[PDB]
């Protein structure tokens, strides 16, 4: 910002499958969540698993 | 990996293994095959219990100027080694071990805590490690060593063994390898399969 | 708070009127490998909101183990509410159970 | 019935007791199953010590 201060927005969630090649897509370069596909299983960027 | 994270074919046939079971687990030989699955979950830290650790000595060792065994001055000592435990909560705490060296084929090991704030440096000699005439290790080579509290938790008490140890003149001296079956806690990162079929995490 | 205790606090952020937390809403005490023992549920209340009823419902705190987990992370969370919404697709799983979506 | 082929020349168990924990103090472990009354397996580690 315009007084040397800055702030935050929110944060990326990134939601890691327990199952990949089980998401279905369902238009563009995009998939859903599905059964034998696993739940969201958020995350934020850096921590352990993503 | 389906949803309950069992390795199974593009159909829905589970995957089947011999299990393994213990700690550190091993793969049971004869057991009866059962699914193979891959748990997320973390495991529980598991405290320190057999600490090892060699040494290369050597034979023409003088003996310390200053004969008032301490920690502070590192006149004291003749070798100093570290290691490192774990409480029951996954905290880490250092355990220093010095050797002196008062005659020949005899050794003086003298244990201490520094992670500990209530630790006061003792003189009390831990064990003698006895040697061969040639710089093999006679006895003596089975301690116990209990650490203190480190905010609320209870120490753990580990066998610490100087095995296979030789004092035989390797110019200086230096610790060949220290190890224990203790470890932190953690959080499954990766897993894989060896070339033996031995599912591997990480 | 000590060796072993934690105090757990609460707060809806929701409530125009609600009130800074003056005491502990439950306390978690831990056995000594890291296990947690007491203030494993506790009755949670909060207000209510453009003329609705509010809403006292249990929270728990269970299978919650403090072990030098390197920093402080929630590893999950859980309830049984939602809001209301309407009908997108059906399908029919593998085991014949029709559900919708 | 384990019918099972030992080796001659392997060495006597470095640890004189006998431990149940590491594989140091045994020479050959193995594993059958056996069947109760209930029809609840129980697994029979056998133990093998020169």
């Amino acid at each position: 910002y315009s007084n040397e201060q800055e702030q935050v927005l929110g944060q990326i969630v990134l939601a890691n499958f327990a199952n990949n090649e089980g998401l279905a897509s369902q238009g563009d370069n995009v998939w859903a969540a599905t059964q034998a596909s696993g739940v969201a299983l958020l995350g934020t960027a850096g921590s352990g698993n993503f | 990996l389906d949803e309950n994270r069992n390795l199974v074919n593009m159909q829905g046939m589970q995957l089947t293994g011999y299990p393994a079971t213990g700690t550190p687990p091993t793969i049971q030989q004869g057991a009866n095959p059962a699914p193979i699955t891959i748990p997320n979950t973390l495991m529980a830290a598991k405290s320190t219990t057999t600490a090892s650790m060699q040494i290369n000595l050597n034979s023409t060792d003088p003996v310390p100027s200053k004969t008032p065994f301490s920690v502070s001055d590192a006149d004291s000592y003749n070798k100093k080694g570290t290691v490192t435990v774990y409480d029951s909560q996954g905290n880490a705490h250092d355990m220093n071990v010095y050797f002196v060296k008062t005659k020949d084929n005899e050794w003086a090991v003298y244990t201490h805590d520094s992670s500990d704030p209530a630790a006061t440096a003792p003189t009390t000699a831990s064990t003698t490690l006895k040697f061969n005439e040639n710089g093999i290790l006679e006895s003596g080579g089975t301690v116990n060593i209990t650490t203190g509290t480190i905010n609320g938790a209870t120490a753990a008490t580990f066998s610490l063994s100087f095995l296979n140890s030789m004092q035989q003149n390797t110019g200086a001296n230096n610790i060949v390898a220290t190890n224990q079956n203790g470890y932190k806690p953690g959080d499954l990162v990766s897993y894989q399969i060896n070339n033996d079929g031995t599912v591997v995490g990480n």
